[PDB]
């Protein structure tokens, strides 16, 4: 696809599939790990992790 | 015909946004009119599934 944030989607859908067994750190406390990979469309939502 | 009401026409020195509000009503000023829109929140923000 022509979407630039497709690798972030590829990482985050595995994170959402995984969450509960292996944890990752985020940047804040507002958006947790279990945020759906649909919403990661813009570059500014890319996790520092 | 009262110039002390119609200040803004008869006074070149007066700035346009000047009201003598506790004394005279002046029947004439600059007024603003807007174009904002009031949408429903469930039509603004979406849920992912």
């Amino acid at each position: 696809t022509t979407d630039p944030c497709a690798p972030v989607k590829a990482f985050m859908t595995l994170a959402n599939m995984m969450v509960g067994f292996e944890t990752i750190p985020m940047d804040n406390q507002i958006y947790t790990q279990s945020r759906r990979a649909s919403a990661f469309s813009t570059p500014h939502t890319w996790p520092r992790c | 015909i009262p110039v002390e009401r119609y200040n803004i026409l008869t006074n070149p020195d007066a700035p346009p946004t000047q009201i003598q509000l506790p004394e005279v009503v002046d029947l004439y000023n600059v007024v603003t009119r807007y174009a904002y829109e009031t949408p429903p929140i469930t039509a603004v923000v979406m849920g992912v599934p």
